[PDB]
This record gives structure tokens, sequence and C-alpha cells, in this order.
């Protein structure tokens, strides 16, 4: 839980109610806490959890290089692209990704020509 | 065995002879592309296996 440490975060409210509430609050999305990542965390050790109590129970009683290869640059390719879709384009936003994708479009068609993507190698 | 030798001398050299001037140059140029196609990270290579004695596509890479 994150908690306040100035005057100015706590909106210059003065009093140690505001204190106590911040530090005893809950994790409530239409409240201070939004866009939080806690819960997903706790989410991952509940996870975690489940699946060590089930693991004790019992115990008491060159193609695939490749592929990993062009996966990871794609990948960086797609990275770049999620801005993209992310905003209201311009018309000069929209030909430096028609740009952007030209040349991923040309590493693609190298990847057919030279039989990269057929996978009999 | 010398008889026997130049016997074999001579079948190579009649050989090579009897070629005619379209074959020799042919030949010349099998000779080029394949020194060209020395190299093996050449492009082509990864399209192609080339034929040892002609340097034509054989089959694909
Ligand atoms: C867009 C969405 C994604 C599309 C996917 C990207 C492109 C995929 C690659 C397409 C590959 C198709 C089969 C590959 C064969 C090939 O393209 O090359 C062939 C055929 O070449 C072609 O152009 C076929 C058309 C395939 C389309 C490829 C065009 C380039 C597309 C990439 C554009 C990149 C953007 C750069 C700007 C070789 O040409 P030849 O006919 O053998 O020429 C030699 C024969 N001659 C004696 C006459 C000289």
């Amino acid at each position: 839980l994150y908690n306040a440490m100035t005057p100015a975060q706590r909106y210059f409210v003065e009093g140690e109610h505001v204190v106590q509430a911040e530090a005893n609050r809950d994790i409530l999305f239409t409240q201070l806490d939004s866009n939080s990542y806690l819960p997903v965390l706790h989410y991952v050790l509940v996870g975690t959890a489940l699946g060590v109590v089930f693991l004790v129970l019992p115990l008491l009683i060159v193609s695939f290089y490749i592929v990993s290869i062009m996966y990871l640059l794609f990948d960086i390719e797609v990275v770049y692209l999620i801005p993209y879709v992310m905003t209201n384009a311009t018309e000069y936003m929209y030909w430096v990704m028609q740009t952007f994708v030209a040349i991923l479009v040309g590493g693609f068609f190298y990847e057919w020509r030279m039989g990269a993507l057929e996978w009999r190698e | 065995s010398s008889a026997n030798n130049y016997d074999l001398l001579g079948q190579q050299h009649k050989f090579e002879n009897s070629k005619v001037f379209e074959e020799m140059l042919v030949e010349e140029e099998i000779a080029k592309d394949r020194e060209l196609l020395e190299d093996k990270n050449l492009a082509v290579h990864q399209l192609y296996i080339f034929d040892p004695q002609t340097q034509l596509a054989a089959r694909p890479r």
C-alpha cells in the first residue's frame, strides 16, 4: 500500500485522520488506487501458494533456433507497432507506420524467398 | 605396364581433344562459375544445391 508522505500529495488536507484512513484503506479502483498492479501480484502469490499446497500434499502421505530468432525480431517489430494503435493517428503518423511495415514486409519477403519460412531444414 | 598406361593416357587425351568448340566454351563457363560458386555463403547457395559436374540447380536447399 503506497502512502502519501507530503501535504501536497495529500491535497493539503490537514489532520491525522487522513493518514490513518490512507494506511488502513482497501485497494479500490474508484478510490485512490486506480490502474494498480498490486492486486495482480497478490493474485500471483495466491496461485503460487495453491500450487505449493498441491505439491506438498502427496509428499507427506537448427530450425528451432531460427524460429526463436525470427520470433524475437518480429515480436520487437510488433512492440513498435503497439504505440501506433494506441493513438488517433494523423496522415503522417500513418505514412511513417507504412514505411515501418514496408521494412518489416521486406524482411518477411527475404524469409520467404530464402526458404527459411519453409521448415524442411 | 608402360604400354597399358599409355593406352589409358591416350584414351584421356582423345576424350579431351575430341570435344567440339561449343562444348569447350560451355565447359569453360562451367569451370568459371564453379570458381564463383566456391563461396558457400552466397545467397543463391541458400536457394539451391548445384550439380557438381555441371553447376546447374539440381535440388533446392
